[PDB]
DNA sequence: AGCCGTAGGTACCTACGGCT
DNA sequence: AGCCGTAGGTACCTACGGCT
């Protein structure tokens, strides 16, 4: 029984805890805009083949794997992580595609994970693309039986795209979803400007684009949150007044402001009336419908202005929603408060050591197969004196010494020649191995061109952008009204 | 009750109230149905076999309780067909065997404790497709088209014929003595 | 759109629906494998995931969510409750499922959450599992037609009254209690060896059932009617002694319960019946159950009162002696059957005879098959250089193919092994080496056609397996049967 | 308190109390233990924290109310360190960062209500091994001769050094001023 | 206030048959 | 009685920060 002073085993317990919840669990990686158990369940999708074109998965396995090998936690945050990312009204480029019950804007949950099946979106693809072609750093997972990356290729802007939100200790982050063909505007727009300022990148980003739509009153607090990386943005619900006959009229509601509950918000509503708090409705409905989208009727009674009772809705509940931007990432493994700029230059940064990477694992991986071929191509030059050394060889052994020395061969290329099989001798096969090595001395050359021009280079991430731009990119959803 | 999401029409004649499993199928039945004339009681899964039960017990049932409010005619004696909210009930179990069974215990509730729901053709059978562990598994327009839109949907509509013959299958069936059950399965059953 | 239905009609299809799926493919064992369907399905996803007992313990969420998704469409709770069940060693007598971690009590706590607890095979569990992949038994199409599963195991020892079956379904239920394997095994031997042997002459092999929990049994009656008819009532006693604790005062030390009670609440009951003094002479009452100690339940007696009477008392007012009742009801044919002790072993030992004689002529198509591919080899290697002219002369792998059939007398599947052998396969000692097998695969063969020939080689054969996992894994009667 | 496994004896002198996060942890707990010696009250996960949380709350608290009536010394003013059922209460959380932030909020809980508690020695911290998620990922018998065992548990007794540094430690990391906790974290942090 | 989203944690309804 | 064991089903405590 040693002794433990009070203070400082809350300092060490305390400090412990904030630290990892700061670093592993709340906040989002400036380079893929990913949390911890997000960047393990894309990787679960993605290590188990779940692509888009293959069949849904259930969910109870994602979940069961992911949990095992990567995320020692609770299964319903894993779920509800995976749950989310689904959802077209949480998620601006939704990165999960879900089959069933997912929830809905009234708050609903998804599902029993038992009853729900999930893949791959086809952007999240992109999140994923060249993974395995040593663009990224991988590590050990939790208990040392497994390896996870540190973080994904991420070939679109994921954190300003999706946005994030989270509660760490000491601290939070708050960060809007994008519209993701002004974002690869803003970041093109960098590429050919380091010196690029925020009012300069505005012109390719207007502003915050939720999954939702509305409208967002005003350019200024737009402007101090990409400026400083705070600033607090009004949110408003997209409400037309209309006639409803007999000279009466009512206010249709058709889109919401960015994580309000629509039930909620009619409730809210149900309540002023019938306390007498607000003046003049006459009758409240959600008439929303898959077929007709969202749609929320207050009826005004006869004769009331009905411009004056929707100023008192905006006043009175989440009809009108301010978000308070918070943009806190980590930046090299440390959070960080950062500007609408900063947050384009550390993912550009990481475009261009994945696009290099993935240039330099290609070329090595070429170079390597190139090697293999020559050595098959030597083999079918002299196949009768490979067949006769091989057959004056007792074991496999003296077989790959007695190659090396009659043919200069390395090891691995004489155990490629010991493993190729009969079949590969017919004329169609041998064809084909002159034609893969014929392919891959040009394939090897473009490579070696790229890692020669930095330009080149360059030039390339921004080729690479403009395509997912060009297939991915959408129309803007949130109107911003001065 | 609570759990049950009611449509805007307060006219009986053309409103529908469908009876689900939870809310994994309920979730999924809120989001594709037309709310104007559709209502959604989510149920929790194998209910109170009214047969077996005294009464006691069916009228603290919170599951009992909650289709009895939200039907508004009433029970028993104090059944009032002109107070029904909705003239059809549509019952829309999961497509498996355990659907089948939550289907007869519903079915033996509206039998005996509100027949002329039954004797007046209120009371439906949705027909979702199978392959589907729980509508929960179905997205929500899925569910919609194949099941609950009345321009491709196929409703069975519950018939009583013979009242003497339901009174001895609810209680054979349902009821306390097992004897009559097994002998029933024996003489029915067609086994591999 | 709307078509009438009976209510008659329907309430008899949609139970008789529910009945049956309850009866044969849930609450009910196998009589061949003594298991239920989510059991079965577990042990399988074990076996396909390679969850072998020199493995590494594999996560509970995993192998729950692969047999959630690949075989048993219901709910997780169901699944993995089964699993911790096949892990206890106070429910099953031989346990199927190696676990680590928190895996419940005899006290009726729970397992630790699934994502807590790991799990693998026991050894025993390979022999359920044993020759599956031998064409033994019989695979089916899995509930939405993306997977294969097994309709039985082979089950090469008489699990079904080994660890015994619990289960209520509709209309009936079942109720075997668990059994020694020694005893089982020399059962069926005897049985093999003497077709018309009775019940009574089998009950000099197996005594009587034989529980995890150990305990005693008061009299034979019970036991030999339910052997008999497959119905009977077996009256289970806890052990217990009289025992001092000091200043002349006794206590009732009790170290063995019986089978499916739980403990703690054996122990409030009679708590209960002290408080309400339906009982005298109890002072005080402590569970001391520990890891080192064993189940340990201490009843102090009052100084001067008789603690045989107290004990006598005990047995009478509470669990501490409990009934077990047998209703030995399993699928035989795929439907439910009541079935006595001869019968259920009549069906297991017919179920190794029809595993043992799949096995050896799936052995022998499967030794004939590499036989064909050997001579097709040999001819390869002894015509070597002809065979290599002959495929690079050739355009194509059909022009091969067809080259070497019509030039060699070769089948289809000799010349695509030929086109298939790599490089290495040329090497000096290869030709010998296929020579060395074919050579013992012509003996195989031949020892194959003989068990085949001769059921009493066969019948034989499964004596001497059977044999074998009894000397591995037989073990002693834990369960006492006293005189009544 | 319900959850609250007792031992035998009933001389605190030689009992101990184990803390555990909950019914995961609480079962191999309970199953490892000395039952004479050793008590078991299983928690449920995060406890209320008393640094910002209002007195009628920290008082209605399910968890706060059975770790008091499980002691038996009352707290605050009523605190009787003689009324003490056991001489060692042993924080025993999961070897994980959640479980060392449990036992930051356990440690609050008893500095601000049973500080005298503290002061006497009687509150310690267990040392469960470090590659386990949860106590209910061990084994019993692991678990009782890591860490229950007084023959080979290494037990770390809670000592209170100086008061008035303690006071501005706990109101620094456990209160509601998030600034000066940030303001530690970014002095304090080491990161990659 | 009390909501947002990752985290630590747990409790009861129902059917079904037999005991007796 | 209420329990045994496979099935259908579900709700609410807690920490944490910043906005209202
Ligand atoms: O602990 C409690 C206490 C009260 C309570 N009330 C309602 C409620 O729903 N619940 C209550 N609870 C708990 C929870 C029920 N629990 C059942 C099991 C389910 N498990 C889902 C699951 C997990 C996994 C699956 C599949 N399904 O596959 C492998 C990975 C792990 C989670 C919810
Ligand atoms: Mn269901
Ligand atoms: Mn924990
Ligand atoms: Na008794």
């Amino acid at each position: 029984i040693n002794e433990r002073n009070i203070t400082s085993e809350m300092r060490e317990s305390f400090l412990d805890y904030a630290m990892s919840v700061i670093v592993a669990r709340a906040l989002p990686d400036v380079r893929d805009g990913l949390k911890p158990v997000h960047r393990r369940i894309l990787y679960g999708l993605n290590e188990q083949g779940m692509t888009p074109d293959k069949s849904y998965k259930k969910s109870a396995r994602i979940v069961g794997d992911v949990m095992g090998k990567y995320h020692p936690h609770g299964d319903s945050s894993i779920y509800e992580a995976m749950v989310r990312m689904a959802q077209d009204f949480s998620y601006r480029y939704p990165l999960v595609d879900g089959q069933g019950n997912f929830g809905s804007m009234d708050g609903d949950g998804a599902a029993a994970m038992r009853f729900t099946e999930a893949r791959m979106t086809k952007i999240t693809l992109e999140l994923l693309r060249d993974i395995n072609k040593d663009t990224i750093d991988f590590i050990d997972n939790y208990d040392g039986n497994e390896r996870e990356p540190s973080v994904l290729p991420a070939r679109f802007p994921n954190l300003l795209a999706n946005g994030a939100s989270g509660i760490a200790v000491g601290m939070a982050t708050n960060i809007p979803p994008h519209n993701l063909t002004e974002l690869i505007n803003g970041v093109l727009s960098l590429s050919k400007n380091p010196d690029i300022s925020i009012a300069e990148l505005m012109e390719d980003i207007e502003g915050p684009d939720f999954p939702t739509a509305g409208l967002i009153l005003g350019k200024s607090g737009i402007r101090r949150a990409y400026e400083t990386g705070r600033g607090s943005i009004q949110m408003r619900s997209r409400a037309v007044i209309e006639e409803r006959g007999g000279g009466r009229q009512r206010i249709v509601v058709t889109e919401i402001p960015f994580q309000v509950n629509k039930a909620r918000m009619i409730e809210k509503i149900a309540e002023l009336v019938r306390d007498k708090k607000i003046d003049g409705i006459t009758d409240l409905r959600d008439e929303t419908s898959l077929r007709t989208g969202v749609r929320v009727v207050i009826d005004v009674r006869k004769d009331a202005n009905a411009s004056v009772i929707l100023n008192n809705l905006y006043k009175q509940t989440p009809l009108q929603t301010s978000f308070g931007v918070n943009m806190i990432a980590l930046v090299n493994g440390r959070p960080k408060l950062i500007n609408l700029k900063e947050a384009l230059v550390h993912y550009l940064e990481h475009q261009k050591t994945v696009v290099r990477r993935r240039t330099q694992y290609n070329l090595r991986k070429a170079k390597d197969r190139a090697h293999i071929l020559e050595g098959l191509r030597i083999a079918l030059d002299h196949i009768d004196e490979i067949i006769s050394t091989i057959r004056e060889s007792d074991t496999d052994k003296v077989a790959m010494e007695s190659l090396q020395q009659r043919f200069k061969l390395s090891e691995k290329q004489a155990q490629a020649i010991l493993d190729m099989r009969l079949r590969r001798l017919t004329g169609l096969e041998r064809d084909k191995i002159e034609a893969e090595y014929n392919e891959l001395l040009n394939y090897i050359s473009e490579l070696e061109t790229i890692l020669a021009d930095e330009e080149v280079l360059l030039q390339l991430v921004r080729d690479e952008l403009t395509e997912i731009r060009d297939r991915f990119g959408d129309d803007r959803r949130t109107e911003i009204q001065l | 009750p609570g759990k049950l999401a009611d449509c805007s029409s307060k006219s009986p004649e053309e409103c529908e109230i469908f009876l689900v499993e939870g809310d994994s199928a309920g979730g999924s039945t809120k989001s594709g149905r037309d709310s104007r004339t559709q209502a959604i009681l989510p149920l929790r899964g194998k209910i109170l076999n009214v047969e077996k039960a005294r009464l006691d017990r069916i009228l603290n049932n919170n599951e009992i309780r909650q289709m009895i409010t939200a039907f508004g005619t009433g029970i028993g004696g104090d059944f009032d067909l002109a107070k029904a909210r909705y003239h059809k009930i549509v019952i829309m179990t999961d497509a498996d065997v355990d659907g089948a069974h939550i289907r007869t215990l519903l079915l033996t509730f509206f039998y005996r404790f509100m027949r002329p729901l039954i004797e007046a053709g209120y009371v439906y059978i949705a027909q979702p497709p199978t392959g589907y562990k729980g509508l929960g598994e179905m997205n929500a327009d899925q569910l919609w088209e194949t099941t609950m839109n009345p321009e491709h949907r196929a409703l069975l509509q519950v018939k009583l014929e013979d009242a003497i013959e339901a009174d001895q299958t609810f209680e054979m069936l349902m009821g306390d003595v097992v004897e009559n059950r097994r002998q029933f399965i024996e003489d029915n059953a067609v086994y591999a």
